[PDB]
């Protein structure tokens, strides 16, 4: 939305370092463990009874990478987020009936994993900038709800 | 409501912070101001500049509270009574702000406690601050 | 914390609602659906069309809950034990929606009980709905 | 906002019937009354000790028509609430130190007051409309916070 170039670059830089395959998994996984009500949407996924049930779930694991990739693609069009997520936003509303708040839980969970993996490298301002990103992605995903 | 397990994790993690709570406390704050600048409105009388002595002084007090709340895990509402009164009657800090700071406190430990910051703990921890936040906001009305 | 005056106000207020409570419930749901289209992701199996029996019906259901909560203004947690069991463990409705149902309840009340909808009534009623949303989302975690 | 041509007239025409003086004073009056903490900013007004004491305060009523005025004015630039409110935005933050949150409260309170005033006329769809504006307005005031 309001990403200064230096925010834009700090974002992109780090994102270079991310292993979307595995970061997706931890984000979704962790989502499902931290806010267990979110489990309701993937009753289909089988065993989610435990943190290891969840974290390790190959199904959890694969969806996480799908999610994160959608996301990564969104990073490449920080200028037209609404538009980028247009078809997925309708899908989320018309088909999965996922309350849009769910999107800000994932956003925050995500910031934790970056924090987790990047440690010290994940500085306040970088946090600051990522914050705008997930803020913007969640808004993006909620644009077509009605 | 913290489970025994929840409790155990909180104790373990806070335990590891131990000694650095003040600097984490303070870092959480910087995290906050930088990521959610409206929160800044409540510290108009503060030097919020990088490595602010006001901010570090401030971060210490907040981790201190937490440490004491950790220590009174079975009697938070009472142990925190003092502080609940403050924020509800003097400060008049919107509850929303609370979920913002738990957020960053969560973010900071994550970057400091890699081996401890598991899903289980991340999960226990989220529940805790959620709990502390609850007490602090109890007397609003 | 409901003050005796609030409780009194509520009683007064809703006392007036009398036989149209269901109509109001009905009205307030319809009103939420329109203004906050996201509240709808929780009723995919309903006919959200104007004047639907599902909404009418549901309107009734909530109205009644409200009613029971008023006669039990003093022991809500107990009186609404089952509804909070349901919303926390079955329905699993995100807490912010309560804020929206509540607003909507008051919009409708005001539109219908002009003489009664005084600043202090308004206030009590905000507090009470607030009180009940707190009850409804307490077994959340 | 993302006001429908149709939605823009409903908003437009109801307002036309607004007793700016009256509506103005009651919304701010009800603000302070329903959400006491909001009075931490109008210490200066005097006796806000009681509902009748608040609703009665003329400094209150006065301040109310002043706010509604701005609102009124902003309804005429519904395509640019952002630019309309920038100066006022910087004021509430830089001078007043009002958390953007109270903006939201007022929004609601104005809705309640309008609901109060127009009864029947205040239709679901028309509530649906104003809601979107109180929304935009609130957001536009929050805009310049830092
Ligand atoms: C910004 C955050 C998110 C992004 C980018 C995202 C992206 C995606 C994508 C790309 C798909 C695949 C579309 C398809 O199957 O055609 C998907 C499916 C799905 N999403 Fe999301 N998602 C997000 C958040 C969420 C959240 C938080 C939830 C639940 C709390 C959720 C629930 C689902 C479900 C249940 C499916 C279908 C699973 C299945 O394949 O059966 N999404 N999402
Ligand atoms: C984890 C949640 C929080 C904890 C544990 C906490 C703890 C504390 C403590 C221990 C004090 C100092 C009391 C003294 O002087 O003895 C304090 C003061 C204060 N708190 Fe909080 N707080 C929390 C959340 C917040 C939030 C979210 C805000 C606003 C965004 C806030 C705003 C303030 C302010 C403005 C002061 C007074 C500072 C001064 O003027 O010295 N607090 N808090
Ligand atoms: C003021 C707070 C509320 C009260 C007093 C209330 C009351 C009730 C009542 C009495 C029922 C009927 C359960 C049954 O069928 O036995 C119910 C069910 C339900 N509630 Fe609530 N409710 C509140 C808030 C909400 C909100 C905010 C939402 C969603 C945004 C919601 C979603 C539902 C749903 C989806 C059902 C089940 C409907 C169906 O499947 O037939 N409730 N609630
Ligand atoms: C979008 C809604 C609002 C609008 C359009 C608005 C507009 C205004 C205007 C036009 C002034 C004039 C003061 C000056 O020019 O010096 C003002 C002052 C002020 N506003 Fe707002 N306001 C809004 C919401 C709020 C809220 C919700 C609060 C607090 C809860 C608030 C607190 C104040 C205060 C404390 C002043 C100072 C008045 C004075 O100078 O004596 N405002 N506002």
């Amino acid at each position: 939305v309001h990403l200064t170039p230096e925010e834009k670059s700090a974002v992109t830089a780090l994102w270079g370092k991310v292993n979307v395959d595995e970061v997706g998994g931890e984000a979704l996984g962790r989502l499902l463990v931290v806010y267990p009500w979110t489990q309701r949407f993937f009753e289909s996924f089988g065993d989610l009874s435990t943190p290891d049930a969840v974290m390790g779930n190959p199904k959890v694991k694969a969806h996480g990478k799908k999610v994160l990739g959608a996301f990564s693609d969104g990073l490449a069009h920080l200028d037209n987020l609404k538009g980028t997520f247009a078809t997925l936003s309708e899908l989320h509303c018309d088909k999965l009936h996922v309350d849009p708040e769910n999107f800000r839980l994932l956003g925050n969970v995500l910031v934790c994993v970056l924090a987790h993996h990047f440690g010290k490298e994940f500085t306040p301002p970088v946090q600051a900038a990522y914050q705008k990103v997930v803020a913007g992605v969640a808004n993006a995903l909620a644009h077509k709800y009605h | 409501m913290l489970s025994p397990a929840d409790k155990t994790n909180v104790k373990a993690a806070w335990g590891k912070v131990g000694a650095h709570a003040g600097e984490y406390g303070a870092e959480a704050l910087e995290r906050m101001f930088l990521s959610f600048p409206t929160t800044k409105t409540y510290f108009p009388h503060f030097d919020l500049s990088h490595g602010s002595a006001q901010v570090k002084g401030h971060g210490k007090k907040v981790a201190d509270a937490l440490t004491n709340a950790v220590a009174h895990v079975d009697d938070m509402p009472n142990a925190l009574s003092a502080l609940s009164d403050l924020h509800a009657h003097k400060l008049r800090v919107d509850p929303v702000n609370f979920k913002l700071l738990s957020h960053c406190l969560l973010v900071t430990l994550a970057a400091h406690l890699p081996a401890e910051f598991t899903p289980a703990v991340h999960a226990s921890l989220d529940k805790f601050l959620a709990s502390v936040s609850t007490v602090l906001t109890s007397k609003f009305r």
